Parts: C-alpha cells; structure tokens; sequence
DNA sequence: AAGTACTTGA
RNA sequence: CCAGGA
DNA sequence: TCAAGTACTTTTTCCGGTC
C-alpha cells in the first residue's frame, strides 16, 4: 500500500473520487487539501504473508552468540561463514526453511530447493 | 535480603510519606 | 441438466421414507410401493422439464386388515406435500378442512422450508382429528433403518393395561420416551401410548424394554 | 463409513470427503486487494488485460476488489476458478459482477465490481467473501482424514474374513446434514457426541 | 566457538535435598524427587547443642 | 537450554535420552528426564481429587 | 538450587547516569523516522531512550560490571534482532554464577 | 411504641431483617458478612448443615 | 517504594481475525471506558494523525502494520485538539462528575497520577508516556500480525521472590502509616509523647507468630503460612 | 554383552541419522504434509516415531 | 471451570 | 490454618 | 424478539503443631 498524510494538517488521507475527470484523490478530512494518486490501489488485504521471514536482520547479526554457524557457501561472495535462522513469521503452517545471514556480503540466502527468493 | 531492608530499606519507609503539619529524620536500630 | 438432479434424488429419498413410515404406522403400503425406483418417481411426478411436481404425490392411505384388529378405531390417513417451499394459513385452510370433511382420523404435512406461524395454528383446531408437520429435509434418510436403532412397537390400551398389570407399575414407574423423540414422531406416539422396546443384548440375546409417551 | 458397494475404492472415499469437508473462499486466498479501475472495458492491471479481453467477448461501479488464490491451496481441497467464482456469483446475485482468470492462466485472479460513497461498501463484501461464503463441505465438519480401518466380514464360503473398508475421521460434528449425503452409509454413521445421537436418531 | 560463558558445575542444577542422593543420574526421575522429600524425614543430629 | 544454539530440533535438544540408567544420564538428558517425570507426579496428585468426585 | 541467589535491589541513577552519558538520545527528543534503526534503552521497563551503536554500548557496561562499578546481581541484556537493550537493578530476581 | 422518628424506624426494623437473616444465612449475596468482633463470621445455621464436614 | 498503585493497564485490540472495524482502545485507572488509544495520544498533546503513527509504527515502510491502524485514526476523528480529549475522558466518569471545568480537571490527574505511574507520576512528561504507550501498541500489533509469540506467563526471568526483606518491608509501611495516623488523632486532641510504639511492635509480633502476613488480629485475605516455625528435624531438613 | 552394547550404539547412530536425513529433507523444503497437518507437525510425528522405534 | 438462571440491548 | 503420612 | 452479558452457584479420597 504505502499511505501519504495532508502537508499542513499532517493528519491521514481519505481517498475522493473525481466523478468528472474519472480520476482518484487523497482528501484531508480537517483541512481543505487534496491531491491526486499514485497508485490505483488503496487496500491490500494478505493472507498467506511473507513479510515477517527475515526480520530484525540487524549487521550486528553475527554478534549473536546464540546464531548456529554454517559452511554453506554464499551466492555473492562465496563466503563459507554465516549465521541462520528459521522465518521469524510466528505461525503455526510456517515451513522449516533456513535463512542465511552472510558474515561478509551480509546477502540473505535460503534452502528452499522448491521456490527462488530476493529477500 | 534482612541486611538490606535494616541498613536501607527501613530508612526510606520512615520518611516518604511521614512528615505531618512533625518530621521523621535518621533511624537508629538497637 | 446441473445440481437439478440432486434435489429429485433427495425428494425421493425422502418420500421413500415417507411410505415407510406409513406402512410401519400400521397402514397398507406394498413393498414394490416402497422400493418405487427414482426412474418411476421421475415419469410420475414430474412437468414437462423434470421439475418435481409435489401436488401430484399428497396420498391416502388405509389400515391394515391386522391393523383393526389391535386398534379397531385406527382411521384413515392423508399424507400433504406442498409445492411452495413457504408454507402458508391459505395452504394450510385447504388441507385443515380437507380432514374434517373426508372424516380422516389423521393427517401428516411434509414441507419444504417453513410453515407460518399463522398456519401453525390451524394445526389443534380440527379434533378428534389429528394434523403432523415433517420437514421434508429430515425424512430423506429413515432413522429407523439405523444399527442404533431398535425395534419400537406401540402398545394397545388392554396391552398397556396388561404391561402394568403384569408389573404392578404405576405409569410413573415406566421408563420414558419424549413426544418430540424422532422415534415417537415417526410412529405418531401420543401422551400416555406405550412403546415396547426390542433390543439385541450380549448378555441375553433379545431385551425387552417399555417407554411411555411425554 | 462408505456406500456398501464402493467400500474398498478409495477414489470414492475422496470423493465424500471433498463433499464434506469444509471449504470457504478465505481458505483459498493469497490476499485481496482493492482498487480504483475507473474504466469497466480497460484495465490499469496489465496483468489482467487478457482476462477481460475474452470475459467480455465470446453501467458498474469503478471500484475494483482483486483477490489471488493460491494454486497449491486450490488443489489439496480439490477445486476449479470456474467452480470458485460461481459461488461468489451465486451469493451475490445481480448486484455484483465477477470476472476470473482461468486454471490454465499463471497467477489466480478474481475481478468483482458492484452494480456517491463505496469505498467501505466493498471492505464490507470483502468480509462477507471471506468469512460467509462456503465453497465445499458441510458447516462444522473441518480436518476430514481418510482411514483404512479393518473389517471382520463373513466370506462366500462361511468364515469370517477381514476385509478392510475405507472411513472418513471428521473434526467437527453435524448429524443431520452428513448423513443425507449420497454416497455413505446412513445405517452405519457414528458420532462420538451422544448428545446429537439422542437429537437426531432417539433416546 | 561463539561460547560465552561456562558451567561452574552442573550438579549445583540441584537444591539441598537431592544434594545427597548418590548416582542421580541414574535414577528413574521421580524415585529422586521421592528421595527429595524423605531425607527431611530421617534421623539424625540436627544440631551439636 | 542455553548450552544449545538457536533453532536446533535435534533429537539431544529437544528431550532424547540416548543413555541407558546402567551407564547414566548427561545434565541436559538429566534435566529433561526430570521436565518429563514431573508431568507425571502433576497428573498423579490433581487425578487424586478429580478421580474422587466422579466416584461419589 | 546450591549457586542460586536473589537480587537484593540497587538504585537505577547510577546506570541511568551513565547511560546518557555513554550516548543515549533521550526519549523527549526521540524522532522515528530519523533514528529508524535505534536500539530502544529500558531500565526497569521505563524507557529511558534510545542509542545508535549499542554494541560499543553493551561492551561498556559489561566491563562495568566485570569491573564492580556497574553492582554484578543487575542484570542487562541485548536483544539484537528486537533491536533492544533492558537493564534491570531490580530486587527479586533469581541468578546463577557461571 | 414511643415517639416514633419514622425514619429511625425503618433504620431499627432493617437492621433486625439483617440479624434474623444473617442467623440463618450468614453467607449471602449483598456481601456485609456479619462479622463476630474478632473479624471471624458468625456460624450461620446454614453453614451447619453445608456439606462434609455439618451435619448431613 | 511509595503507596504502590497496583493499576494495571490493559490496551484491547477489538475485533477478532476475520471481523471488520478492528479498533484499538485501552482501560485507564479510574475510567470506566476504554478510550480508543487515538484521544488518548490527543489528551497527551500528540495532536495530528501521523505524529500519533510514529509512536506506534517506527518503520514508514511497514505498509502492513500501518493499515491496522486506519480504523483507530478513524475512531479518534471526532476529538480534534488536547482538551476535546480531555473532556471527553473526563465525561467518562470516575461517577462522571458533572461540571464541565471539573471533567477536563479531573482527566489531567488520571494521566498523570494513575496512568503510567512507573516513568514518573510527575507533570511535564506527556513524550515519556506518549512513546511508552505506542511502544505498547506496536507489541500488541506485532503479535496479532504473527510476528512476535504470545508472552510466556510462566518464564523465570518473568517472576521475583520477595525474601524475608520485602516481606518486612511491605508490614511495617502498613504498620508505620498506621501509627502516622494516630500520632494525627493525638494532634487533634492536642487544642493547646503519646506515640504507641505497642502498633509497631506487637504488629510484627502478630505477623511473624500468626504466619498471616497483615494487620492484624483482624486478618482475611492476608495470606497465612508466610512465617512459619524452622524444621529440626535432620541439618538437611 | 559388550557386542549387544556396540550394536545398541549403533541402533541409535542410524536412527540419529535417519532423523538428521529427514531434518535436512525439511529444510529444503522437499518435506510434503500428511493430509489435515502442518509441515512441521508432519515432521514432528516422523522424528518422534522413529526415535521411539530405535528406543524399543 | 462449567454450569443454571436471569437480565440486557438490537 | 500450617505442616506431613498412604 | 433473541444473542450475549450478568450474577451466583458449585466441588476436590482417608489418617500432628501452635494458635
Ligand atoms: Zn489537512
Ligand atoms: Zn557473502
């Protein structure tokens, strides 16, 4: 989604649709400001979620002394030395995939040997 | 934890709430 | 063609079930009657595109000759089903009537969804003469047939008034089976009638049970 | 416990259970999302330019509910697009129209519009969509397993003989509508709430 | 090789009443915590005065 | 345990006793021994009372 | 068990003190989006505010500890991926020696 | 009998509903436990009769 | 140390997963009503929507979290401006209170007497307990989001043992008070040293003999078997 | 006997195996859910299973 | 911890 | 109540 | 009128001390 808020109220956008020019807007509900649309969505629902998986990847990542190390040779910069972790989405279904934080490159790798991630 | 409460603890309870229109000062324990 | 088919199937089923009950009552059903196939329901009760035509399977049924034999002032039965899935006192008049004047002693009304509570009514107004409503839904399976089921035969006054002869009961001291129980409604059980319970046992082979009507 | 006949066949098994087991349009969904798509005709999703190209070959709302169903989801609880969005039609009758991307198709997509204010108007069909409408199954009856439970069953030639018999293990119960199902046996259905058994087969 | 810190011992895991049972370890787990329990019950001098 | 890394399902950290009573059990085997006996001594004390009521 | 002791409770000031001093941005002039990734400060769950480099941080005040100027029953710990840093001179609390 | 204040009578009759009811009942809903002075209640002759332990 | 208000405050994210119209609205010491957390933030002085979200939501890329936000926004929308807030907490009784100059009196004590009272009881520290309370917000979200696990009731490092020490602490305060307040009634008489240290003394005597942890001989709920008399039966006993 | 040792040791070092064979299946991904169960309760039950296999 | 019995808002 | 026993 | 809330009810085997 990513919702912009009113420049002088700073209060929320409402969204109007201009019945003339067949075209949306964000109104301010305390002030008089509008201003057209970025985008035509303005709700997006997700049920099966998939942003949770790699979070709290902070660079100080490898000082967790509770992390398990691996071998496992990185995509990037073939480095075999990282930490990893299982998705952080804490949910019942939730697969037993592993993430692999790079202690070099800092890229995030999986073993998911069914899909191809970029996150 | 008895060490604690003597030497600190029971200072503090005597004066917090304790002055009235009279004043509580330094606790002394035979 | 579609999910058209379906709801014959369970009209059926559910009639099936109907004629069941009525020669279980204690009424005369053939058994080739009963075991009528869905092909026959079809071309008989069906228009000129294999919609079920209800109107045209309301039926009258007759004591059995063993029938007066037990029960000598077991009239005659009507059977109503309805085409309007809402049932309503317009329909209902119709039929209430219908009883009194062919002096029928009983008469069952299989609906679809509902009947008004404005028809509902109508349904003490007319005694001696007695008047059922069975959701059609319900008889499309005979609970009856079931494992758990067991074989319950309702009592005559003299068989009663020997059961508690032969016990020296109060009908108190009788075991009870609810007017509601989907067993006293299928053999149309009224306060007071007695039913004789027929069960297997691992202990005696067949138990006798007795249950009186709430 | 299944139809006498099609006892041993486990096709048929399935079969029961994908009628019984519960399904809603929620269970389905990857995510729903609204949209302003003011011209019915022309989509500003060009993903979804080819499904409106022949949905409308061989007036409406300009606001757009747009719901992803997920493939591997519509296949374990066996189910179509076609055999989804008739559902959706049929509960909204005339005062929604629905459009969907085919089987065959990559991504899984669902196009509903409706027929002054109408934004929260359609969050509210939303829910009614996820929530309300059954697709599959009966109500109360979830998690249906398949078991092939022995049977002990007198043979041709006398003796007693085991011949295994496939059973459906609900996690729910509703007697009166599984057992008016075709295709099991309503003679043999069991229940362990006796509180339903008393209900719906006497005391 | 991330070890930060190391087990002094790990009998002292144990309180004062199973401090006394011999081979806990190998021990069914409640037949200990019966022990636990008994020993409070069991003779002996308590105090020199 | 904290002598365990993080998202380690095997069977020596979630509860495995490897270890006969003859030869003895290590601190982790010991201490989840000791989880798993006190379920039991829990059960045994509340069926107690529970078991009793049904009874009268 | 044997080694088990209970925090006696000390005074927070000392640490809360140090704290600001060690660079923690207080609360009052917190700004979100700024300082996105700042590692939010506690200490006796009141948050006290915020610090940039809590590894250089969390060093310090172990060695302040190791050390005795930091007491050694408080207790302080650094929950990287929550991105947080909660210290406690509370009393109460059941330790180990290790 | 005497000078009737009206009020203080409708005060005197309540408070003797209270003792007759909390002689029988000393554990009612509307919670004033009519407290023996020493805290403790006093022993309704409900409580007498209550379960295990009295009576019955 | 200091009276200890046991207030507990409970933030309510209503609706289950699955209905419309999930507000967040939370239960404040002597305030019938749970106020959606929106006038809350308003009360507070944190005015504009936004300014309110970055107390809560501190990544503006976390479109996902923000969303679950739009209704309290949108519950809040009646109250505009810090005393409207105030008012309309004040209205919300306590009894109620009738008076409007008394309401809006009143909510400023609430928030900053009995709401938060750990941070400071203090006046000036609306942004402590602003942040503090989207602080909260953002945990109950982040765990209906399934991101975090619901809170382990049962975690050690969740529970303290109050020793002998804490135990005392929490008797003679009760006790010491007690005393204050007759050393009050000697004053009153006093319409120109009589100070009963028996209170003090026979107060511990009572709780230490007794086991029943409170004041005095007229004990219930006081929790008995606090003080109990040393096994001697074996050393190890 | 000290051989029936040396073949109960290595009892449980195939079965460990085993275990690890079906942890590293699952981490990849390539583990396929029972019917009416999570992926991670599937496994669960295998793990659990073939531990209690090696113990008899 | 799980009920009956009664009361309250849509 | 408190502590214990099968 | 009918779901959901409210009050208020109810139990838990047998056998010294210190008060
Ligand atoms: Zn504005
Ligand atoms: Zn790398």
């Amino acid at each position: 989604t990513t919702f912009r808020f009113c420049r002088d109220c700073n209060n929320m956008l409402y969204p109007r649709e201009d019945k003339e020019n067949n075209r949306l807007l964000f109104e301010c509900r305390t002030c008089s400001y509008v201003e057209e649309a970025g985008s035509p969505l303005v709700y997006r629902h997700e049920l099966i979620t998939n942003i949770g998986e790699t979070a709290g990847v902070v660079q100080d990542i490898g000082s967790d002394p509770t992390l398990p190390r691996s071998d496992r040779e990185c995509p990037k910069c073939h480095s075999r030395e990282n930490v990893f972790f299982q998705s952080q989405q804490r949910r019942k279904d939730t697969s037993m995939v592993l993430f692999f934080v790079c202690l070099s490159c800092s890229h995030i790798f999986t073993s998911d040997q069914k899909n191809k991630r970029t996150q | 934890s008895f060490n604690q409460f003597v030497d600190y603890t029971l200072q503090d309870i005597i004066c917090e709430d304790s002055t009235l229109i009279i004043s509580f000062g330094k606790i002394y324990v035979t | 063609d579609q999910e058209n088919e379906r709801n014959i199937s369970r009209l059926w089923r559910a009639f099936r079930t109907v004629k069941e009950m009525v020669k279980d009552r204690g009424y005369f059903i053939t058994q080739e009657e009963v075991e009528l196939p869905l092909e026959d329901f079809k071309a008989k009760y069906c228009d000129s595109m294999g919609r079920p035509q209800r109107k045209m399977m309301s039926f009258q049924a007759n004591p059995t000759e063993e029938s007066i034999s037990k029960f000598p002032d077991m009239g005659s039965l009507w059977v109503e089903f309805c085409d309007e899935p809402s049932v309503g006192v317009k329909t209902m008049k119709t039929f209430v009537i219908h009883i009194q004047e062919k002096n029928f002693q009983t008469g069952i009304f299989v609906y679809q969804n509902n009947i008004t509570p404005s028809a509902m009514k109508l349904v003490p107004s007319i005694p001696p003469a007695t008047i059922e409503t069975f959701n059609e839904a319900a008889l499309v399976v005979n609970i009856t047939h079931h494992e758990l089921v067991p074989k319950h035969i309702r009592l005559s006054s003299d068989e009663k008034r020997e059961l508690l002869k032969r016990y020296r009961l109060k009908e108190s001291q009788l075991p009870r089976i609810q007017r509601a129980d989907p067993v006293a409604l299928y053999l149309g059980l009224k306060r007071g009638e007695v039913v004789k319970i027929i069960r297997k046992s691992e202990t005696s082979g067949r138990y006798a049970s007795y249950r009186i009507c709430m | 416990y299944l139809e006498p006949g099609h006892a041993a066949d486990q096709e048929q098994a399935k079969l029961i259970r994908s009628a019984i087991e519960h399904t809603t349009l929620k269970s389905v969904t990857i995510a729903s999302e609204i949209y302003y798509d003011p011209d019915p005709r022309s989509t500003v999703i060009p993903e979804d330019e080819e499904i409106i190209q022949l949905h409308f070959s061989l007036q409406q709302s300009p606001w757009l509910l747009r719901l992803e169903l997920d493939r591997a989801a519509m296949n374990d609880k066996d189910l179509t697009m076609g055999q989804v969005g008739e559902r959706i039609k049929q509960t909204f009758k005339n005062d929604l129209f629905v459009i969907w991307s085919e089987d065959n198709d990559e991504k899984l997509i669902i196009r509903c519009r409706v027929v002054a204010e109408e934004d929260h108007m359609l969050k509210k069909i939303e829910n009614t969509m996820l929530e309300n409408i059954t697709l599959r199954g009966v109500e109360n009856i979830e998690r249906v397993v398949m078991m092939k439970y022995d049977r002990k069953v007198p043979s041709p030639t006398g003796e007693y003989v085991k011949e295994p018999e496939w059973v459906l293990e609900t996690d729910g119960v509703n007697l009166s509508e599984v057992m008016t199902v075709p295709g099991i046996d309503p003679t043999r259905i069991y229940t362990n709430s006796f509180i339903d058994i008393m209900e719906v087969l006497g005391i | 090789t991330t070890f930060t810190h190391c087990e002094i011992h790990p009998s002292m895991i144990l309180g004062v009443a199973a401090s006394i049972i011999p081979f806990p370890d190998h021990n069914q787990s409640p037949r200990n915590t019966y022990q636990s329990a008994m020993g409070k019950q069991a003779m002996g001098v308590f105090l020199t005065n | 345990l904290p002598h365990f890394s993080k998202d380690d399902y095997s069977p020596e950290s979630k509860g495995f006793v490897e270890n006969s009573y003859l030869r003895g059990l290590t601190p982790q085997e010991f201490f989840f021994h000791a989880m798993g006996g006190r379920e039991g001594l829990i059960d045994t004390a509340v069926k107690t009372a529970e078991t009793g009521y049904i009874q009268r | 068990s044997l080694m088990s002791c209970i925090s006696v409770g000390t005074d927070p000031m000392p640490i809360i003190t140090f704290l600001s001093e060690w660079g923690m941005e207080p609360l009052e002039d917190y700004v979100p989006h700024q300082s996105p990734d700042a590692t939010r400060v506690f200490v006796n769950g009141v948050w006290h505010g915020v610090h940039r480099n809590p590894a250089r941080l969390m060093e310090t005040l172990r060695t302040l500890r190791r050390k005795g100027d930091i007491n050694p029953e408080v207790s302080m710990i650094r929950d990287i991926r929550e991105k947080e840093l909660k210290i406690f001179t509370d009393a109460g609390r059941v330790y180990r020696p290790l | 009998h005497n000078g009737a204040p009206h009020h203080a009578i409708e005060e005197a009759e309540s408070l003797l509903q209270f003792h007759v009811a909390t002689y029988m009942d000393n554990d009612i809903a509307g919670q004033p436990q009519a407290l023996q002075k020493s805290g403790r209640p006093v022993k309704s002759i409900r409580a007498r009769l209550k379960g295990k332990e009295g009576r019955i | 140390k200091g009276s200890r208000f046991i207030s507990t405050l409970q933030v309510k994210l209503y609706g289950r997963e699955g209905s419309s119209a999930r507000t967040i609205k939370a239960t404040l010491p002597y305030i019938k009503q749970d106020i959606p957390i929106v006038i809350i933030f308003r009360a507070l002085g944190i005015i504009p929507d936004g300014e309110i979200l970055e107390h809560i939501c501190y990544d503006v890329n976390d479109w996902q979290m923000l969303e679950m936000l739009k209704p309290c926004v949108e519950d809040g929308f009646v109250i505009q401006d810090r005393e409207t807030a105030l008012d309309f907490i004040g209205r919300r009784g306590t009894a109620l209170g009738i008076k409007k100059e008394k309401r809006i009196q009143y909510a400023k004590d609430i928030l900053q007497k009995e709401f938060l009272p750990h941070i400071t009881q203090l006046e000036g520290f609306e942004s402590r307990k602003a942040f503090f309370l989207g602080y909260m917000i953002n945990r109950l979200l982040l765990c209906a989001l399934d991101r975090k696990d619901q809170d382990d009731r049962d975690h050690f490092g969740k529970k303290r043992l109050d020793l002998a020490g804490p135990l005392l602490a929490q008797l003679f305060k009760t006790l010491f008070k007690k005393l204050t307040k007759d050393i009050f009634r000697y004053m009153q008489r006093t319409v120109e040293l009589a100070i009963n240290a028996k209170t003090i003394t026979s107060g511990l005597k009572y709780a230490l003999a007794t086991g029943n942890w409170g004041e005095q001989k007229k004990a219930m709920s006081s929790r008995a078997g606090v003080s109990q008399v040393l096994n001697r039966y074996t050393y190890s006993s | 006997d000290g051989p029936t040792m040396r073949e109960i040791t290595e009892t449980i070092a195939e079965a460990k195996k085993k275990v690890l064979d079906v942890t590293k299946e699952a981490q990849a991904n390539l583990l396929t859910a029972k019917h009416g169960m999570t992926l991670r309760e599937s496994f669960e039950d295998n793990v659990v299973r073939f531990l209690n296999e090696a113990r008899d």
